[PDB]
RNA sequence: UUCAUCUAGACAGCCGGACGGUGGCCAUGGAAGUCGGAAUCCGCUAAGGAGUGUGUAACAACUCACCGGCCGAAUGAACUA
């Protein structure tokens, strides 16, 4: 219905991020640095709880 | 021989089993133990080792995957030891 | 078609002219409204009335919520011409056709129903989906029929949403269900029996069909291939196997080529959608779009009649029509069924054996293998069938070999009774034979071996399911399996105390209206209730508050028990006395290992044998010293448990008078337990010292009561305060695509693991695993959530282990339990200690 | 030589295979089921009914179509750590 | 502000492999580099850590590592204001 590795390139959008752990901000997977100011500019990134 | 992390390859042609096994880092520590390394500990944690024993482990050495590519017994003068914390033989190891 | 007795019987006479076989399926697949289709096409009736639609004549109060429950084999008339049974490798002859089929409801939780309708039946209506295809349930219900023999029959149901609420491409949709054939080519490679060799199912022969419930369309391989057969010049076998894998026809080389590449390298179209799907196809585009450019003059070009209310109506409602016409109900369905799916006479040349177990060539069994209708009559009523007549139940069974009769008294018998007993043999007059027609039943007469139908009045004695011989070396067939095992649990009991005897009377009624159900006793006092699944369980509580019990019940958290037990030996000898301060007991608690203490409650150490051979048994082997065992006065509790009195003194003279006086106390002390409040385990008391004061006036009754009670009372604190937690076991057969999910509930349920084991090769895996009793309240859910309804957990009753917290601690584990278990009582709020119950001067 | 081979970096060579029985015990056909290929079972042991020309020769291979070629043995860095430049006294 | 690696050849970064003893000592229902703790070595070269994480039920496999082609030549560790 999607394909392995069809659906390998969908996770490259939706998926291979990296959550901030004050804004929640979805951002890039080895970006360390967050691009809003509702925190000042922060590095408190754990890559995006994905699935099991 | 060996009963704990001890690799055993099962090689059948359609219903005629032949045994081969690699003869694991475990299967040569207990290969030329004595009683107190090879039964009656399961309860009781083996880390008991230091006597030396010499040029034997080199014919051993020819039973754990020759796969190392290299010179047999100046290998194990480094993995019966500080991966075998059981026996020390000949203080060079480590 | 409107039949009479004679009529069925008639068809009934025919043993190769009946089609003995149920529905395996993957849950709302198209079953109930399949069968709904088959009554308005050609499903034979009684001797009056017309009643055609959809649900209702199938399901009743199920209408009004949304189930199906009622699984019976509705015989029905088919119209199998004569060159079609020209090839069928049957006995069978004839126009007029006989159709056994039962409902059965698919998904898991309820293979209730499911296994039971296995045996009654020579094979099974299987039914995967296109948007779903062969997945993980139809891989329940399929391996499940080849591990009790059956012949597998494929619907690939819903193309019709797989082309309207979707819609596939040609020759995609040609791996689509080529890719459901590749599923079933897994399931039947490895649970299909060498019995059978070759079996994997291909529609390349006509095993696998294509329909849709709501558009009244059945279709088949073979339906096309011959009436097609002849307009190519091509063989009728020959032409459906250029239908599948290198089938490419050529409109411009005109040739059936396997390569579809040429002297250029172009492809060519496949001919089963080039002649067979291609026309078909424009069907589609014809009254989705309503082509008029095509439509009716299309029609000729396929041999279709046009007929006055056809055109009357319009949309989708309108290619319902022309799709019940191009594949009709009844004909492609009654199809298959009277062309690969036998009768009992020609299939029972491999079922028979495995029918009826015990025996290698036993007399009746070899007359139910070549199949004798007028021998010694061999009945199993896999699941008695009760309907609504206020409690009139009746009885669901496959009649092997033999026939029965209006008011025969034969020996039905139980699957407790095996030849040299006369338990559940109730060898009783049955006051009629039942004739179930698939929601209802009338008055018939008799029938013969290889039939399916029912008895009457049989409930009366017969309880779960029952065996009906006529002869009496008769043994019994298989007692089912259930590779599903109950694993549900709840503190049943009276809402309204007045009406107790109503809910033990439905308890045994739930049991017969149930595959598999445990209707039994709480150990701690309440009515315990067992179910399949939570689904399952819960509907089954609801018909226990209107009908079977009628009126309020409380289910409530299945309320616990565990034992009272010590850790390490007694810490002093603990001194005691009467209210009196006369008499004064004094003794210990010492530990009972597994094997001895287990051996006293297994009756290797039973009161009710001589303590002089008893002593032998333990001294001589186990190592139970001699004069210690010819002085074990009382086991408690009662008298058989694993909490002895061992008598270990030398003076007091009267001692050998009020011996029972120690004993029974110590029997009413271990009954309501020092802790909390229940009975205690592998806790054996050791009296060393005692003082018998003035007559008897002082030497017995209750004056002794209130002393041997604080005498263990303060004991059993000496002995160390400790507990053994009931451990349950559980064997989860679940597939290697799910082995660490099941592993993630271990390392969280506690993983006692007994250990992880199966067969390098297969699917399901055995996983024996350790649970603690309370460890196991919902357990079901866990298990299938984690990794799919792949999980399939065995449950039964295991041992005691080690449990670490202690009774007398309030916020730890076993305190905390303690404490709320005295509240459970509704007195008491504390845990009294032993410095309150020692004695001194 | 000797050389066996990797995954998902190249597609030099068009993916071709024969049509026989690999011996195989029924299991990793689930895979074979979301792909597309005509697969059947000859006694148990899993057979290959058709010689498939799987994906073409230049192209981005990965995780799904290197897990069914590794099962076939099929190693298409066919090479060896080789010469370059020569000398000799 | 102290501290490194290098221009007849560094970084971030583009591309290729990722060794065995080893499914290491035990512990194991199950831990083969990746639940756990202690050992944390050399045979050999350019190199490969009893192994960075993911993911396995455990394997497997991906992959950080270390090492070669491309990198313009600098900016990385770390804090001060
Ligand atoms: C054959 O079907 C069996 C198995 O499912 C299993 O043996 C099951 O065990 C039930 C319990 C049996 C325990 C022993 C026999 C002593 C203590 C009993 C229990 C109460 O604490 C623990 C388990 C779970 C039940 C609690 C919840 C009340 C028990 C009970 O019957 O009361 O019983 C049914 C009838
Ligand atoms: N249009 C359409 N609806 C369907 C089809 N199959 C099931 N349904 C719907 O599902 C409802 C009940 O189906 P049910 O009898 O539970 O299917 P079963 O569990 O396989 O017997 C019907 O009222 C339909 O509306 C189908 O093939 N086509
Ligand atoms: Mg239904």
């Amino acid at each position: 219905i999607i394909e392995p590795s069809l659906k390998a390139l969908a996770s490259k959008y939706n998926c291979d991020k990296s959550v901030c752990r004050k804004c929640y901000a979805r951002l890039p997977p080895r970006a360390t640095n967050c691009r809003k100011r509702k925190c000042g500019h922060t590095n408190q990134l754990r890559p995006k709880k994905k699935l099991k | 021989k060996g009963i704990k992390v001890t690799v055993q390859l099962k090689i059948q042609n359609r219903q005629a089993a032949a045994s081969v096994v690699p003869s694991a880092s475990s299967l040569v520590i207990t290969a030329l133990k004595e009683p107190p390394r090879d039964r009656k500990k399961d309860k009781n944690v083996k880390h008991s080792g230091n006597i030396q024993l010499d040029e034997i482990i080199e014919i051993a050495r020819q039973m754990r995957d020759k796969s190392f590519g290299r010179t047999l017994a100046s290998v194990t003068k480094e993995i019966l030891g500080t991966a075998q914390s059981v026996g020390c033989r000949v203080d060079f190891k480590n | 078609v409107a039949f009479t007795v004679d009529q069925m019987r008639s068809l009934m006479d025919k043993v190769t002219n009946v089609r003995n076989m149920s529905v395996i399926a993957h849950v709302d697949h198209g079953k109930s409204t399949l069968t709904d289709s088959l009554v308005q096409r050609a499903g034979i009736i009684s001797a009056a009335k017309a009643g055609e639609a959809r649900f209702t004549d199938t399901r009743k109060d199920e209408q009004e919520r949304g189930i199906t429950i009622k699984s019976t084999a509705i015989s029905l008339y088919s119209e199998m011409s004569d060159e079609d049974v020209k090839e069928i490798k049957q006995k069978t002859d004839g126009n007029s056709f006989l159709i056994n089929l039962i409902d059965s409801p698919g998904h898991v939780d309820f293979s209730s129903e499911v296994t039971a309708a296995l045996r009654v039946t020579d094979g099974a209506l299987v039914v995967v989906d296109t948007i779903e295809g062969v997945c993980v349930q139809t891989e329940t219900v399929l391996r499940q029929a080849l591990g009790e023999r059956i012949k597998p029959v494929v619907v690939i149901n819903k193309v019709d949403r797989a082309l309207l609420e979707l819609q596939v491409s040609k020759e995609d949709l040609y791996q689509t269900f080529a890719r459901t054939v590749e599923s079933v080519n897994v399931i039947v490679s490895t649970y299909a029996d060498e019995v059978l060799g070759d079996v994997q199912v291909y529609p390349a022969r006509g095993t696998v069909a294509f329909g849709s419930g709501l558009h009244g369309w059945a279709f088949t391989i073979r339906q096309f291939a011959t009436r097609y057969a002849k307009k190519f010049g091509v063989d009728k076998a020959k032409m459906m196997d250029r239908l599948w894998g290198d089938s490419f026809f050529n409109p411009k080389t005109k040739k059936w080529t396997n390569k579809d590449t040429d002297a250029e390298g172009k492809p060519l179209e496949r001919a089963f959608n080039m002649f067979i799907l291609d026309p078909i196809f424009r069907l589609f585009t014809a009254i989705m779009n309503f082509k008029k450019d095509e439509i009716p003059v299309l029609l000729e070009k396929l041999e279709i009649v046009l007929k006055g209310d056809e055109k009357d109506l319009e949309g989708k409602a309108l290619l319902k029509v022309v799709m019940r016409k191009f594949l009709p109900a009844a004909d492609a369905l009654l199809e298959m069924i009277v062309l690969h799916l036998p009768s009992p006479v020609t299939a029972q040349a491999y079922r028979a054996e495995q029918l009826y177990e015990g025996p290698a060539d036993d007399a009746n069994c070899i007359a139910i293998k070549n199949c004798d209708p007028k021998a010694d009559l061999m009945l199993y009523v896999s699941k008695m069938v009760p309907t609504s007549d206020k409690g009139r139940f009746y009885a669901f069974g496959r009649v092997f070999a033999g026939t029965v009769k209006s008011g025969q008294k034969v020996r039905i018998q139980g699957p407790n009774y095996v030849p040299g007993k006369k338990d559940d043999l109730f060898i009783k007059a049955i006051q009629r034979v039942v004739l179930m027609m698939g929601r209802f039943v009338e008055p018939i007469d008799d029938c013969p071996a290889g039939n399916i139908i029912g008895l009457v009045g049989i409930d009366q004695f017969l309880l779960k399911t029952g065996t009906l011989t006529t002869s009496e070396t008769a043994h019994n067939m298989k007692v089912m399996k259930f590779s599903v095992s109950p694993v549900v649990q709840v503190a049943v009991e009276v809402k309204n105390a007045n009406d107790l005897p109503k809910l033990v009377e439905g308890l045994k009624r739930l049991s017969k209206s149930d595959p598999c159900v445990l209707t039994y006793m709480s150990e701690s006092g309440e009515h315990i209730v067992a179910g399949t699944g939570e689904l399952h369980l819960e509907i089954c509580l609801q018909d226990l508050e209107h009908d079977h019990a009628g009126v309020p019940l409380k289910i409530s958290p299945p309320v616990v028990a565990y034992r009272e037990t010590v850790e390490s030996e007694s810490s002093q000898t603990a001194l005691s006395k009467s209210p009196n301060k006369h008499n004064r007991i004094y003794l210990k608690a010492e530990p009972i290992d597994e094997e001895v203490s287990l051996a006293i409650e297994n009756g290797i150490i039973n009161p009710r044998d001589d303590f002089k051979a008893r002593a032998r048994i333990m001294a001589d082997d186990y190592g139970w010293d001699v004069t210690d065992a010819r002085k074990i006065w009382c086991f408690g509790p009662d008298g058989n448990g694993p909490n002895l009195v061992i008598d270990q003194t030398k003076a007091v003279q009267y001692l050998h008078e009020i011996k029972d006086s120690v004993v029974a106390a110590f029997q009413w002390a271990t009954k309501e337990g020092p802790i909390f409040g229940e009975e205690m385990r592998s806790v054996r008391v050791n009296i060393l010292d005692v003082t018998l004061h003035a007559d008897a006036i002082h030497r017995g009754g209750g004056q002794i009561i209130p002393t041997m009670r604080r005498a263990t009372y303060a004991g059993f604190l000496l002995a160390d305060p400790k507990i053994q937690e009931p451990v349950f076991l559980v064997e989860i057969q679940c597939p290697e695509q799910a082995v660490g999910g099941i592993y993630s509930v271990l390392n969280k349920k506690r993983g006692q693991v007994v250990s992880e084991e199966q067969r390098p090769g297969t699917p399901l895996f055995t996983v024996k695993a350790y649970l603690p009793v309370n460890e196991s309240f919902g357990f079901t859910g866990e298990l299938r959530q984690a990794t799919g309804g792949q999980a399939f957990p065995q449950m039964v009753f295991d041992h005691w282990s080690t449990l670490g917290s202690d009774p007398l601690d309030p916020t730890s584990k076993a305190g905390e339990i303690v404490l709320a278990a005295r509240k459970r009582h509704g007195m008491k709020e504390e845990v009294p200690g032993w410095q309150e119950y020692y004695d001194k001067l | 030589v000797a050389a066996p081979a990797r995954a998902g970096a190249v597609a030099p060579e068009d993916i071709w295979v024969r049509a026989v029985n690999t011996g195989m015990e029924p299991g990793k056909t689930s895979f074979f089921q979301a792909l597309g290929v005509p697969t059947k079972i000859a006694r148990g042991t899993i057979e290959i009914v058709s010689d498939v020309k799987v994906v073409d020769a230049g192209n981005k291979v990965g995780q799904s179509e290197a897990s069914l070629l590794n099962l076939l043995n099929i190693s298409p860095f066919t090479f060896g750590l080789t010469v370059v430049q020569v000398y000799d006294n």
